């Protein structure tokens, strides 16, 4: 049952939200911060993609997923950059379709980031667990999953833009994103979480298997340091978004819009950090940087 | 290196019978096999084909969707499953082996075939010579004509030749124009281009008298020609 | 080691007892054969893609 | 073309067999064995279960292939590079060679020569990364030899008792002083244990270690 | 006495060296001073053959200039079709340690050998359509380094036992044995007329042999280290050697001297393979630099480079008609350059 009649003016008035007709002390600070982060992400994935493509040695499936993650995060830097130049009073320039565009970019870009992480993880598990030595592999399953990632990233960023949103129950949807439905927010976030538990089982199994068998007979330092820091980046930059959303969709007495403007910046900081989590250890590739 | 087939005999129309050809004495797993039938009074006619490892299965127009062909590599056997035989399927069913690689000789060895008597865009190769009289020690030429340029882009004229002595299986003579098969004397030779082909015998004997056939292999379904019997 | 030395000395004596031609004339012969078959050489003069099997 | 198409069917059926067998073969474990004639490589191979002799044995679902290249008697410079990339280099030296000397040279200790071979192999440019298992055989025999005879005979600088423990120790570290690539290669020395034949289990364990360390490369730990 | 023969023997080296100077009238570099250069030789990878799962040591073209053979440590011998890049045969070897190949001039046979001290001969045209091994020539005591068919029955092999041999495949016995090399023999090349063949050994010398008599006619020195590859000039009146001194040298058989050295200051790795052009104007040499150089064989000027391989270029052969040059390498890939 829908009232698609409205503009953004009606939808802010339909929400509790305030347009911020005017730029502000706080707003100037926060505008600067969003654009600054975007610049860091885009520039860094620039280096990653440059290096991952220029070297013949970085021409193996793992580096393929590495370049893909660089690309996904570049897409995220862009989605966040588009969200900026659209905030403060500028938001008053928006319409329903265009706002769904801004938010659609965000949804897909971040799902892409999440998935690229899951991919790298899965690959390392498979590689470690085999009991052959070399088994030199092609980039078939890497490009299969590169397209699974992008296809599903687009279909996830498109589901609210196709069927699932509160044009049909305005009152019955988000407070912050005035039109995405509580149902949509829940769905996006479950997706993220199941990908994350998968990540956790695998990497743990890796550290355990190596340690048990071989040590039974020091590199353990670097192995443990890497596995552990990988899981943390995801949690400390996703828990924000997702718990913020759980709160909007469950709770009264939860002033959740207050730390909205920073939590988003954190989910983007995730994409900011990915190139360096995966290449601080690729010191060789990192140095290649000139 | 013998090939023998089993089955055939007398079948009422509409019955489904199976032909099994037990390969023995060669690497059967790496040979593309065919089936070729010869009507009691007429020439040869291609029906089926399987590639190496059952990767590619083709059929003729008259048997499409009616015949099922299968191979059992471990047992070195070849199978043909026939469904709802018509009165126009009375023929001797030879089994042919062929291997395709650069410079190979396909259709080099032919089975003895089985007799089957049911109770009751295609290239056409034309040779209008039949029951030609010839004497031993003379030179005889057999001419063939095609309806299509068999000369492929790479320069291979995929035209073959065969010789069927009376009461024997067909025997390859020339696997491509200006080429000579294995175990055949130097007397046989073939020169031709595009749609015109000839087979020249310098001096013959009582051993090589019989009917000759022409086949193209440019594209399926490997249409044959009419017979060309040497009279003596 | 006496046998190895005896087999050795007749080897060079056979090697020294051969007709040797001047490098002057032999130099010309290598020059003559390269220029005589120069225009049959695919690698020296590159051939258009129409006559290039690769 | 009809012909060309069937052709390339073979070419792919070739390639299927290649990869397939390449992966059956890549799964096997390749140890290169070297040593002196009396190293007891012969006696080792007996314990474990012309030209280049190849030996096959399995242990705990792992297949081992051992390339005894003992007899080549040619320039090692030209054919050693063929074995580059064997999983590890089993090297056998007999501890009983400290008081001997080759019947060919005048008084160059067999043991001093054993080192030189090891020296050239552990420092071989083709095995910069390869681990070296060093089997020191003939331990018991060394025990008896030492019990009566001095060790100073071979190592003039040797500060230590003729106690088997101390004696061997010097040697072990003496062999381990040959390598210049100190944490580039790992030398897992074992003393030959005649009866238990855990000579092979030591190997099992040695192999895994090198494999495991290598896997930490393939696992994308970088 | 030993010293009588030795003081005698060192004299016999003098008349050989004395006569060679007297015949050194003028250097080929002086005679070819006014020849117009060959120009930049830009040769591109036309075809790339994939399917080896280990390092390649040996390859040999066919006399029809279309088919070729390759062997690797994966224990596979593959006959390629260079035009269509498709595999014609994949021969499993009894011994994974293969260091040489030969494709018979008739193309009925292929031969391979290595550390197993045996030259195995495989029959290609076989009624039962499965390359079968015909004969195993086991008379050497060292690794086989090279082998070259004369006919379908005569094959000459060079081994690590410092000896070359001429075989009779039907009987499987050495018809003739060539001795006189003081180092491990690395490669041999047959003359165009198949009456003579030169061999290169690890003792930094090349010897000209006679296939009928079985005696060495001449010996050439001049290199500083192992000779790893050797090939005749097309006319059979010259040949070139590739050594670990990173120099290629063109020797003459009639003048019995050295003519050129193809050395460049930049190049410090050892030559693995050498081969000529149909006109004898280009000398292609496969170095350990991972790349392959093309030398002007009458100017000694490096005109052209073929850099396409990850690892060292093990083998390098040109076709009879000279329409292509194929290089193998330890990176498991054959590349056809034209
Ligand atoms: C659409 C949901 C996808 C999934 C969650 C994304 C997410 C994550 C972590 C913090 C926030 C979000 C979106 C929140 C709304 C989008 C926005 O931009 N809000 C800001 C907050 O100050 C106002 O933007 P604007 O009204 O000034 O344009």
């Amino acid at each position: 049952q829908c009232f698609y009649n409205e503009s953004i003016a009606f939808f802010y008035n339909r929400s509790g939200k305030h347009l911020a007709t005017e730029w502000n002390t706080v707003s100037k600070l926060v505008m600067g911060l969003g654009i600054t982060v975007c610049i860091f992400i885009m520039l860094a994935n620039l280096l990653v993609m440059v290096a991952i493509y220029v070297n013949r040695r970085f021409h193996f499936p793992i580096y393929y997923l590495m370049a893909n993650l660089a690309a996904a995060d570049f897409f995220a830097g862009l989605a966040y950059f588009y969200l900026m130049f659209n905030t403060g009073p500028n938001t008053r320039r928006l319409t329903v379709s265009t706002w769904l565009l801004r938010q659609g970019l965000i949804d897909t870009s971040l799902t892409a980031s999440v998935a690229n992480l899951l991919a790298i993880a899965i690959e390392r598990h498979i590689t470690v667990f085999r009991m052959q030595l070399h088994t030199r592999m092609s980039n078939r399953r890497v490009v299969v999953v590169i397209v699974v990632i992008w296809t599903m990233a687009i279909v996830m960023g498109a589901i609210p833009s196709v069927g699932w949103n509160c044009i049909c129950d305005i009152e019955n949807c988000s407070n912050m994103a005035p039109l995405y439905s509580d149902s949509y927010l829940v769905f996006w976030a479950i997706f993220n979480l199941v990908t994350f538990v998968v990540m956790v089982v695998l990497y743990a199994h890796i550290f355990g298997y190596v340690r048990q068998r071989t040590m039974r007979m020091d590199t353990m330092m670097s192995l443990l340091k890497t596995v552990v820091i990988v899981l943390g980046a995801f949690i400390i930059c996703w828990t924000p978004g997702l718990v913020l959303l759980l709160l909007d969709v469950c709770c009264p007495q939860c002033d959740v819009l207050a730390y909205e403007k920073f939590f988003l910046l954190l989910a983007e900081f995730n994409s900011a950090m990915n190139p360096i989590i995966y290449s601080y250890r690729d010191k060789e590739m990192s140095a290649t940087f000139r | 290196v013998q090939l023998v087939e089993s089955g055939g005999g007398l079948v009422q129309p509409g019955g489904s019978r199976k032909l099994s050809c037990s390969a023995s004495g060669f690497a059967f797993s790496s040979f593309g096999m065919h089936w070729v039938r010869q009507a009691p009074e007429k020439g040869l006619e291609w029906v089926a084909y399987i590639s190496s490892g059952s990767g590619t299965i083709y059929y003729a127009d008259t048997v499409k969707g009616r015949f099922t062909i299968s191979r059992d590599d471990p047992k070195n056997t070849l199978f043909l499953q026939m469904t709802s035989l018509r009165s126009e399927d009375t023929a001797m069913y030879y089994c042919v082996r062929s291997i395709y690689y650069y410079g190979s000789s396909p259709f080099d060895f032919w089975g003895q075939g089985t007799t089957l008597t049911v109770s009751s865009s295609d290239i056409v190769m034309t040779q209008a010579t039949s029951s030609v009289p010839v004497t031993p020690g003379e030179s005889v030429s057999i001419s063939c004509r095609s309806s299509k340029s068999l000369l492929h882009s790479n320069g291979n004229t995929y035209l073959y030749w065969f010789l069927q002595r009376p009461g024997q299986s067909p025997q390859l003579l020339i696997y491509r124009m200006s080429n000579l098969a294995s175990g055949v004397p130097d007397r046989f030779s073939g020169s031709g281009s595009g749609t015109a082909f000839t087979l020249t015998i310098s001096r013959l004997e009582a051993e090589d008298v019989g009917v000759y056939y022409c086949m193209q292999h440019l594209e399926y379904p490997l249409t044959f020609g009419a017979g060309t019997k040497l009279e003596l | 080691s006496i046998a190895q030395a005896r087999k050795l000395v007749e080897q060079l004596k056979m090697e020294a007892n051969i007709d040797r031609i001047k490098v002057s004339k032999a130099a010309a012969d290598l020059m003559a054969y390269c220029e005589a078959h120069a225009k049959e050489d695919p690698l020296l003069t590159p051939v258009p893609a129409s006559e290039n099997p690769f | 073309s009809a012909e060309d198409k069937a052709a390339v069917e073979r070419s792919k059926m070739i390639d299927r067999n290649l990869r397939e067998d390449g992966e059956k073969a890549a799964r096997e474990v390749k140890l290169l064995l070297l040593g002196a004639g009396e190293s007891g490589k012969s006696t080792i191979v007996k314990q474990m279960k012309t030209g280049i002799v190849e030996t096959h044995f399995t242990f705990k679902d792992l297949h081992f292939k051992m390339f005894d290249v003992g007899g080549q008697r040619s320039e090692r410079k030209k054919w050693i590079h063929c074995f580059e990339g064997v999983t590890a280099i089993i090297f056998c030296v007999a501890l009983s060679d400290y008081d001997l000397v080759l019947a060919e040279d005048e008084e160059m200790n067999r043991m001093h020569e054993s080192m030189k071979l090891f020296d050239s192999i552990c420092n071989n440019k083709w095995f910069t990364d390869t681990s070296i298992i060093l089997f020191l055989n003939k331990k018991d025999l060394f025990e008896e030899k030492i019990k009566k005879s001095p060790l100073t005979i071979c190592y003039p600088e040797y500060a230590g008792s003729n106690t088997y423990e101390e004696a061997a120790a010097y040697i072990q570290c003496q062999f381990e002083d040959l390598n210049k690539r100190k944490d580039t290669k790992e030398i897992y020395t074992h003393f030959t244990c005649a009866t238990d034949t855990k000579n092979v289990q030591f190997v099992f364990d040695a192999v895994t270690d090198v494999i495991i360390k290598n896997n930490l490369k393939d696992c994308g730990l970088f | 006495e030993l010293d009588q023969l030795r003081q005698e023997a060192e004299q016999l080296k003098n008349q050989i060296r004395d006569a060679r100077k007297a015949c050194a009238d003028a250097t080929l570099s002086q005679i070819t001073n006014n020849i117009d250069p060959v120009g930049r030789i830009q040769m591109r990878t036309r075809r790339t053959l994939r399917g080896h799962l280990a390092k390649i040591y040996a390859m040999h073209w066919g006399t029809d200039s279309r088919l070729l053979v390759s062997a690797s440590q994966d224990g596979k011998l593959i006959i390629w079709d260079s035009y269509t890049t498709n595999k014609v045969h994949a021969i499993p070897l009894r011994s994974s340690w293969v260091m040489t190949c030969a494709y018979a001039p008739s193309g009925n046979y292929v031969a391979c050998g290595g550390l197993d001290n045996i030259c195995s001969i495989y029959n290609l045209k076989t009624r039962e359509g499965n390359v079968r091994v015909s004969r195993e020539l086991a008379g050497h005591t060292g690794y086989l380094s090279c082998c070259r068919f004369l006919d379908d029955n005569q094959i000459v092999t060079s081994s690590g036992d410092t000896t070359c041999a001429l075989w009779d495949i039907e009987t499987g016995q050495q018809t003739t044995t060539f001795t006189g090399h003081t180092g491990d023999v690395m490669s041999l090349s047959l003359a165009p007329d198949t009456r003579l063949f030169v061999s290169g050994a690890c003792d930094a010398s090349a010897k000209l042999w006679d296939v009928r008599e079985g005696m060495c006619r001449q010996t050439f020195t001049g290199h500083e280290s192992d000779i790893n590859a050797i090939c005749f000039f097309p006319n059979g009146n010259a040949f070139a050697t590739g050594s670990d001194d990173a120099t290629c040298r063109l020797f003459d058989l009639r003048a019995d001297q050295e003519l050129m050295t193809y050395s460049h200051d930049n190049i410090i790795c050892g030559i693995t393979s050498v081969s000529f052009s149909k006109s004898g104007r280009l000398l292609l040499a496969g170095y350990d630099d991972f790349n392959c150089n093309v030398w002007d064989a009458l100017k000694a000027d490096r005109a052209g480079v073929l850099a396409g391989h990850d690892n060292r270029v093990s083998c390098l052969g040109v076709t009879d008609d000279g329409m292509a040059v194929a290089t193998g390498s330890w990176d498991s890939f054959l590349k056809i350059w034209n």
